[PDB]
């Protein structure tokens, strides 16, 4: 996240880390006690499968406090139509091995229905997105989780209010634009997975999830997000199904 | 009547038969005899920050 602020902790409470071998690999959102909502890209380059960790509860990296709560990914489901190495259907859904236990410090974000999300949470100008990603462009990663409001762009107005690139890729109906074309504030590559989190009385709402863009905070260009409110049947779905043997799964879109 | 200003509804909303409309929550919250309010069943329910809650 550049140009944002830490997230005081238990602020963002269904804010995700993944790790693979103890490493920083994305960010999720935790969408009820055993599913975890990220994005397909995270996982272009995974090798070992057995080796995914979700953490919830984290805020402070260096510190071990004792709300931290730990499982291993039991199953990464992800769309038909994602091509790896490519950007359209970015969004991933994580079957944790075992449930996590909600406290003041691990709570779920709301999935919200589509009509309610399309018709009402896609007309909310303002959400957060967050993660331990990139403080700035080639610079270190946070050790406290950071926070960033951002304000969400119509695509003909995205296209319009950016700087023209060679092989950039096309921002289709399963995507969004957000932040700011300034250079100043966006979410980057180490925040991928992470969530975009509306507000719509008095209650949060998984919106987007963090995917790609230029650079990182890159003048003339903004944020894109899946645009989750096309998933959430194929989410849902998907929720109500057996667990099957392996990790990666590939389910059909729609 | 859904389309508008969320056909009133504080979460979710259902439109049916011309001029009737449903509000409906999200599990882990129950709706209030206004129709339209939904309330938490839950110590902790979705898209909620205790730590704010509480304070
Ligand atoms: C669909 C995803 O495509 C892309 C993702 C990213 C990175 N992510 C982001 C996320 C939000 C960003 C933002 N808001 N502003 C600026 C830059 C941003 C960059 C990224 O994850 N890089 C690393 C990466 C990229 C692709 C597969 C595995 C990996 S990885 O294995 O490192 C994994 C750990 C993420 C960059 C370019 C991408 O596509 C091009 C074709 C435009
Ligand atoms: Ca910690």
């Amino acid at each position: 996240i550049v140009g944002g602020k830490v997230c005081p902790k238990g602020e963002c409470p269904w804010q995700v880390l993944l790790l693979v071998n103890g490493a920083q690999l994305c960010g999720g959102t935790l969408i009820n006690t055993i599913w975890v909502v990220s994005a397909a890209h995270c996982f272009d380059k995974i090798k070992n499968w057995r080796n995914l960790i979700a953490v919830l509860g984290e805020h402070d990296l260096s510190e071990h406090d004792g709300d931290e709560q730990s499982r291993r990914v039991a199953q990464v489901i992800i769309p038909s139509t994602y091509v790896p190495g490519t950007t359209n259907h970015d969004i991933a859904l994580l079957r944790l091995h075992q449930p996590v236990v909600l406290t003041d410090h691990v709570v779920p974000l709301c999935l919200p229905e589509r009509t309610f999300s399309e018709r009402t949470l896609a007309f909310v100008r303002f959400s957060l997105v967050s993660g331990w990603g990139q403080l700035l462009d080639r610079g270190a990663t946070a050790l406290e989780l950071m926070v960033l409001n951002v304000p969400r762009l119509m695509t003909q107005d995205c296209l319009q209010q950016s700087r023209k690139v060679g092989d950039s890729p096309n921002i289709t109906e399963y995507m969004f634009c957000a932040g700011y074309s300034d250079g100043s504030k966006d979410s980057c590559k180490g925040d991928s997975g992470g969530p975009h989190a509306t507000h719509y009385r008095g209650t949060w709402y998984l919106t987007g999830i963090v995917s790609w863009g230029q650079g990182c905070a890159t003048v003339g260009h903004f944020g894109v997000y899946t645009r989750v409110s096309q998933y959430i049947e194929w989410l849902q779905k998907l929720m109500r199904s057996e667990p099957r043997p392996g990790v990666l799964l590939r389910a059909p879109f729609p | 009547i859904c389309v508008n200003e969320n056909g009133g509804c504080e979460q979710y909303c259902s439109d049916h038969t011309g001029t009737k409309r449903s509000c409906r929550c999200h599990e882990g919250y129950s709706l209030l005899a206004d129709g339209v309010s939904c309330t938490p069943t839950v110590e902790y329910p979705c898209g909620k920050i205790p730590i704010l809650e509480k304070r």
